[PDB]
């Protein structure tokens, strides 16, 4: 909540997602990048996270 | 920087930061701790610390002292709010540029 | 990277003293009154350079 | 006396002489940590905020 | 002398005078000596007197 | 002294100063003094009006 209140503010300060570590398209991610899609907004976002 | 997991579950369970104060309070604390950083320095300006006479680290030794002096001089004892984040951050800054600042 | 500074300290700049300290000179080699006077010369030229 | 008829003795030997207390001095080289200090903690990848 | 018949008051017009009342301690004896010598001397640098 | 001379001797009062020889200012030791006057009179005359 502080982080994301933080990243609304500074305009530079925008959010970088860090994914898990030598992984990949394992179950649980799917559905958290679907739940990060349509519930995020997409202004609070690094370009690369997004 | 936040984890997928936890940004996931931020998202899903919708939350929302929350306050239980009020906006003439913040502004309150606010003035405080700008009325209490004008006058450390206004304070501060009097004495002399040029930087062309001890080291680099022991000029930051020397302001430290007299910062700690200064506040319990004037001003009854507080949290000086700028005092502690200066203190806490200052492995972040090489010396020069923490002294110059 | 260590080496035993003195200070620097409304005096003249930061001095060294690393090999033998200066003041056993004056018995290890006898020194008279005419000589010994250069010795805190030698300390006080002891500069370092970056 | 306390030595033989013969004699052992040796040819060359090599010893510096100083003239002045001036000269005593030598320089060695340091890193000034001040300024380049050492390092720690490797560089690391981002997985686990907290 | 029209108020007391002991006094520390002194005229004299200083020579050599010491920037630092270290440099007087640190100073060999000889060279005190030479200082005193030639006339007096002022020493500068707040000192605590009752 | 005599039959129509008074004189007023200097007793020490509000004194306290620091000597600090590595770092000559003659003015921090004025300071120093300063800083404690200004804690007597203040606290001589908190909420009191003579």
């Amino acid at each position: 909540a502080i982080k994301m209140m933080q990243a609304a503010q500074l305009h530079r300060a925008s959010i970088e997602i860090a994914f898990p570590m030598n992984v990949s398209l394992s179950p649980e991610i799917i559905v958290q990048c679907f739940i990060v899609w349509m519930s995020i907004p997409e202004q609070l976002l690094s370009d690369r996270s997004n | 920087a936040v984890e997928l997991e936890q940004l996931a579950a931020y998202g899903l369970t919708g939350a929302y930061p929350r306050t239980n104060h009020s906006v003439d309070t913040i502004v309150k604390t606010v003035n405080n701790i700008s009325a209490t950083y004008s006058t450390i320095a206004q304070m501060l300006s009097t004495i002399d610390l040029d930087p062309t006479r001890y080291g680099t680290s022991e000029s930051i030794d020397k302001f430290k002292i007299a910062w700690e002096n200064v506040e319990s001089v004037l001003n009854m004892e507080g949290n000086d709010f700028v005092k502690t984040i200066m203190y806490a951050y200052e492995d972040n800054f090489p010396k020069k540029d923490f002294y110059m600042m | 990277t260590d080496y035993t500074r003195i200070a620097a300290s409304a005096l003249g700049p930061e001095i060294s003293t690393e090999g033998m300290p200066l003041f056993s000179l004056i018995e290890s080699l006898e020194l008279t009154e005419a000589e010994t006077s250069r010795l805190p010369v030698i300390q006080d030229s002891m500069v370092i350079q970056k | 006396a306390v030595e033989m008829y013969v004699a052992v003795r040796i040819s060359r030997f090599q010893l510096e002489v100083l003239r002045d207390l001036h000269d005593l001095v030598r320089s060695r080289t340091y890193l000034d940590v001040s300024k380049s200090p050492l390092a720690t903690t490797p560089i690391r990848v981002v997985e686990y905020v907290r | 002398n029209r108020f007391f018949h002991l006094h520390p008051i002194v005229t004299n017009q200083p020579s050599n005078t010491i920037k630092n009342a270290q440099l007087w301690n640190e100073m060999r004896l000889e060279q005190q000596v030479e200082h005193i010598k030639a006339g007096p001397v002022r020493i500068i640098g707040p000192f605590h007197v009752t | 002294p005599e039959e129509n001379v008074y004189i007023l001797l200097p007793i020490q009062a509000y004194t306290g100063g620091v000597i600090d020889r590595r770092d000559a200012s003659f003015s921090n030791f004025a300071y120093s003094i300063a800083s404690k006057l200004m804690m007597e009179l203040s606290a001589a005359t908190h909420n009191k009006i003579f």
